[PDB]
């Protein structure tokens, strides 16, 4: 984790700062929904990396042609001033 | 409101996360943040629909939680990727 | 693979950690080196940006929220 | 006739005289050397940078022409 | 066909989303304690003394304007306000949720020129109040002109192959200005000759040419074959 | 009881989901628009008329020579605006555009944009054939997916992007 | 005069001088306001006044 | 006034009663929003500072780029500026038309360095403070927030002491020594 | 010292055969192409309704 | 006003002729219609409603 010293965090600006229950059913299905929800967390985290890392791929491939065509146009205009 | 908030708290929460309720579907995305005005409620069986879709009398559970809990099939795989999730996460 | 072949661009094993020094286990690669590395520096940089804030707190330092702070 | 407080304003400089402009919508006062006018509730919408200064306002109400002298 | 599912208002007013693990799509009763078609009702207790009412479901592969919602329009003309001409009303397959998604105010004037679902349809009619049978052929309006007054959408549900003649006869006499139409398209029993967005083409122009201006059409691909939902308003002055 | 910190009040000079993406057609495989087949209807525009005529090629025979198939071809009323409005010169070019082969639709949007009425109402249906001789009508057309073009050059039309060409 | 409008041969005035009728040489024949301002609805007295 | 029909709006486009052209797009009003000016006339008793000094820079590039008196004068007027610290650095002649301000030269104002110098959080609370009387600028009190500040002056911006604002922000580190009576 | 071939290319029919299945299953995502029609009995449409969205073509 | 409302043009009414309108009759009894022949031979009788 991050530390800090305490003679640093005890002297720092003011905005800077860095600041019953059921036994049985109820308890085993709130575990459940817990479950659930880790699951679902976990889940579409693995999607939302693989959406990520897809793009990753789809940038590479779009900026390697969107080069060599900038560079046809280039030669093409290149051409056209040269043939004045 | 509130007073039946507590009955409900849980399975528009679920219904949320239906992405990964079951490993055969893939609902398609939307967020469905809890909507204001709301309704719960029970399907009633057609009278010509018998022996198909009508679930019996001691089945009906009465909350889709504890339909949910229901089936343990479904029940054992949100336990073995629970337990593949756990010691993967420690 | 533009003019060269499958066994020209294989596979490179790794070698694993030690067995006589194996009680503080898995060596750590380059991989690893820049992976610890880049959180180090990334707190010392905080660390910095908050030695620098202290030094220059400017004491008139006033808000309204310093009562309920204390 | 109704006792309507429309716009009250203390300003603190010398006010010679003012006058409405075509309604109780908006009327011009005489300050101490700009003549200002303004809205229904006190704002104000002009310092006039002319009219360097002003004693006698009047208003030509079908030619909308406020006149200063 | 015992679970218990939630309900949630949808974009277009009166009809609503039954989301469950599966979500359907249903509408309102207006006969409550019954179910003509054959479909599943889904019934909520509203809790004064407590209330039961019952939502039955819009089935999309029985219903081509169910077809269309789930499909997706931009925006209806079936608002819960008005009144809606239901042009080739077979039976009570649609014509029920047009009518209960229009609500107790309005009224659905269904016609209809066939004699056996004519009468099954009027045996439908006397258990809900607000749709009005028609047991005439739609190609003359002038013979049904005596009891139905200036509608503010027209349905278009027939298959004959005169569709642009009906519906420009049955919107110039009786529908509004400003007013709604939705044409369902079927390009089978247009002409089966040539192919389906041909047949649109065609239909959409003569649409246009009789200044119904088409802002919409829709495909409803996965729930039936060559069929298309155009919306449109008559505009009446001012096509442009 | 007198406020603090009091301006002269001024006016202030500054403080006085539906989402739609239009689903691809039923009629639209990957890129081979799997719904057109003879007989085609052809859209005409105004410079394709004017080349025609200059190149004098026909218009419904050249159409059967170049793509062999019965070909309808459709002018918006749109575009005969503005092959009304092209002047005097171009009166063999009107009196060409009226013929009863070529059968003409209605419009409706206000002006007379011949080339955004005509990728307007292409890309409603994808069951029609665009003639022209534009570049940057052209560029509009085979930058959507997948309706097919023909121009005019040399002797006959010749045709882009069909597939059942021969 | 319009721009598509070319060498108009026969103008006639409709049976109620509110509309004047021109048929040009490009072969289109077009309608026209005679009082051009004007327009051709009922109007309450207060917009006749 | 009525938001005017079409043809209102076409038979007269000139009209404006809330904003004309010799308002200059309102810029006093909005500048003295923006800082918080209490009195009128502020924004141009600024501003014919800034016509005069802008008006003096053109007669001393007028003058000939040989003689003593414009060079001394220029330099001179230029540590002025820097002294009374208008600009931040003692940068060329053409900043005495691209970087002389009506907004810099109110932002030396006092209660906007009191904001900038994080003493009050907000210029109205600043306001709200040197009219209630707790700063102080040296030895001197000041009652009017009209005082701008010079360059030497930014350093001995502080409370008076017995203020009560003093006291609770010493309070709230706990460092609060009464001993010396605040 | 060939690279990896394919038993897939091997047969210039049956490759042409693998890919129009996957073409096939390929615009079950691009367009929602018709299956069949209603299979079972109408048990909902199995994968989500959403309101926010309107998957139908405007006409300028 | 008038020069901001003087818009004449009403429409033009059909697909126009073939060749070029020639000749135009009103008839004198009723109002929305006439009758029109254009140069290539082909005469027509136009409702103007
Ligand atoms: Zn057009």
């Amino acid at each position: 984790g991050l530390k800090v010293p305490k003679a640093v965090q005890k002297e720092l600006p003011f905005k800077s700062q860095i600041h019953v229950v059921l036994g049985g059913d109820e308890k085993k299905a709130r575990s459940f929904i817990q479950k659930v929800l880790t699951i679902s967390k976990a889940k579409d985290s693995k999607r939302k990396e693989q959406k990520a890392s897809q793009r990753k791929e789809r940038l590479k491939k779009l900026a390697k042609m969107e080069e060599e065509k900038s560079q046809r146009d280039k030669e093409k205009k290149k051409e056209y001033f040269a043939q004045n | 409101d509130d007073n039946m908030r507590r009955e409900v708290q849980r399975d528009l929460l679920l219904i949320k996360h239906r992405a990964a309720l079951d490993p055969k579907r893939h609902y398609k995305k939307q967020r469905w943040e809890v909507p204001e005005r709301f309704a719960i409620g029970t399907i009633i069986e057609d009278k010509s629909e018998f022996y198909s879709s009508r679930m019996n009398r001691k089945e009906r559970k009465s909350t889709i939680l504890e339909t949910l809990m229901g089936d343990e099939a479904s029940n054992k795989y949100f336990k073995r990727k629970y337990n593949e999730i756990q010691e993967k996460s420690t | 693979a533009k003019l060269v072949h499958d066994v020209q661009k294989k596979q490179h094993r790794e070698r694993s950690q030690l067995t006589s020094r194996s009680r503080y286990g898995f060596l750590e690669k380059h991989k690893d080196y820049v992976k610890r590395a880049q959180d180090f520096h990334r707190k010392q940089s905080t660390l910095k940006v908050l030695r620098e804030k202290a030094k220059e707190r400017n004491p008139d330092e006033y808000y309204h929220a310093m009562h309920s702070r204390k | 006739r109704k006792g309507q407080l429309r716009a009250e304003l203390f300003l603190n400089e010398t006010c010679h005289s003012a006058t409405y402009l075509q309604n109780e919508q908006y009327f011009a006062v005489a300050q101490k050397k700009y003549t200002f006018i303004y809205d229904h509730e006190g704002t104000e919408l002009h310092r006039l940078k002319q009219h360097i200064e002003a004693r006698h306002l009047d208003f030509l109400p079908y030619h909308y022409l406020l006149v200063t002298a | 066909g015992g679970a218990k599912v939630v309900i949630e208002p949808h974009r277009h007013a009166g009809v609503y989303i039954a989301r469950g693990k599966e979500d359907l799509l249903v509408t309102k009763n207006m006969a409550p304690g019954e179910s003509v078609y054959g479909e599943k009702r889904i019934s909520v207790e509203e809790p004064v003394p407590p209330t039961k009412v019952e939502y039955r479901v819009w089935n999309p592969f029985r219903s081509k304007l169910a077809a269309g919602i789930m499909g997706g329009l931009d925006e209806l003309f079936i608002a819960p306000g008005k009144k809606v001409l239901y042009l080739g009303a077979a039976s009570g397959t649609s014509v029920s949720h047009v009518s209960d998604v229009v609500g107790p105010e309005g009224v659905v004037y269904a016609v209809e020129f066939s004699h056996r679902p004519g009468r099954e349809l009027i045996s439908m009619a006397k258990k809900r109040p607000n749709i009005i049978p028609i047991i005439e052929d739609a190609r003359h309006p002038q013979k049904y002109r005596m009891l139905i007054g200036m509608v503010d959408c027209v349905f278009a549900d027939v298959a004959q192959p005169d569709q642009a003649r009906i519906i420009a006869l049955n919107s110039h006499m009786f529908l509004k200005d400003q007013g709604g139409v939705v044409i369902s398209i079927k390009a089978n029993c247009i002409d089966s000759t040539v192919d389906a967005e041909t047949v649109f083409a065609r239909e959409v122009q003569k649409l246009r040419e009789e200044r119904i201006k088409p802002l919409e059409q829709l495909t409803l691909e996965p729930y039936e074959r060559d069929h298309c939902i155009v919306v449109g308003r008559y505009m009446r002055s001012g096509l442009k | 009881t007198r406020k603090f910190g009091l301006v002269k009040r001024t006016l202030n000079t500054k403080k006085d989901l539906t989402r739609n993406i239009p689903q691809v057609s039923s009629a639209l495989f990957f890129q081979y628009n799997q719904a057109i087949k003879p007989p085609y209807q052809v859209l005409i525009d105004t410079n394709f008329i004017n080349f025609s005529i200059q190149k004098k090629v026909d218009i419904v025979r050249g159409m059967m020579d170049c793509l062999l198939a019965k070909c309808n071809p459709l002018i918006t009323d749109c575009v005969m605006a503005e092959l009304e409005k092209l002047g005097p010169k171009y009166r063999i070019a009107l009196k060409l555009a009226r013929d009863p082969r070529i059968k003409r639709l209605s419009c409706s949007h206000k002006g007379t944009y011949a080339d955004d009425c005509l990728v307007h109402r292409v890309l409603q249906h994808k069951c029609y054939i665009v003639a022209t001789n534009d570049a940057g009508l052209k560029q509009r057309i085979r930058k959507i997916p997948g309706i097919p073009l023909m121009s005019v050059g040399g002797h006959a039309y010749v045709i882009e992007k069909l597939p059942d060409v021969f | 005069h319009t721009k598509r409008m070319q060498h108009v041969f026969q103008v006639k005035y409709s049976m109620d001088s509110k509309y004047i009728i021109s048929g040009s040489d490009d072969g289109n024949v077009r309608l026209w306001r005679s009082k051009a301002w004007e327009r051709s609805n009922v109007k309450t007295t207060r917009e006749k006044n | 006034v009525r938001k005017l029909k079409h043809h209102e709006q076409k038979l007269l486009k000139k009209v404006d009663f809330l904003e004309w052209k010799q308002d200059q797009g309102h810029r006093d009003t909005q500048v003295m929003r923006t800082y918080h000016i209490q009195n009128r006339e502020d924004y141009h008793k600024y501003n014919r500072i800034c016509g005069d000094i802008r008006r003096l820079a053109n007669k001393l590039s007028l003058l000939p780029p040989t003689d003593p008196f414009r060079r001394k004068h220029e330099q001179l007027l230029l540590d002025k500026l820097y002294a009374m610290g208008v600009l931040t650095t003692k940068s060329k002649i053409s900043d005495l038309e691209n970087k002389v301000t009506v907004s810099a030269i109110c932002r030396r104002r006092l209660p906007v360095i009191m904001h900038r110098l994080k003493m009050a959080e907000t210029i109205q609370d600043a306001v709200k403070f040197i009219e209630q009387g707790h700063v102080r600028v040296g030895p001197n009190l000041i009652n009017d927030p009209a005082y701008l500040v010079t360059r030497n002056m930014e350093d001995y911006v502080t409370w008076v002491d017995n203020s009560k604002i003093k006291k609770t922000l010493l309070r709230y580190r706990n460092q609060i020594d009464d001993f010396d009576f605040s | 010292l060939t690279p990896k071939r394919n038993k897939d290319n091997r047969n210039s029919r049956v490759k042409k055969r693998k890919k129009y299945q996957k073409a096939q299953k390929k615009l079950k995502s691009v367009r929602a192409v018709y299956s069949g029609g209603q299979s079972g009995v109408y048990e909902g449409e199995k994968t989500g309704i959403k309101k926010g969205l309107t998957r139908s073509v405007k006409f300028k | 006003l008038e020069r901001m409302f003087a818009k004449p043009f009403v429409g033009q009414l059909g697909y126009g002729h073939r060749d070029g309108v020639y000749a135009i009759a009103k008839n004198y009894g009723s109002l929305n219609k006439l009758a029109t022949g254009s140069a290539d031979g082909v005469i027509k009788y136009w409702n103007m409603s």
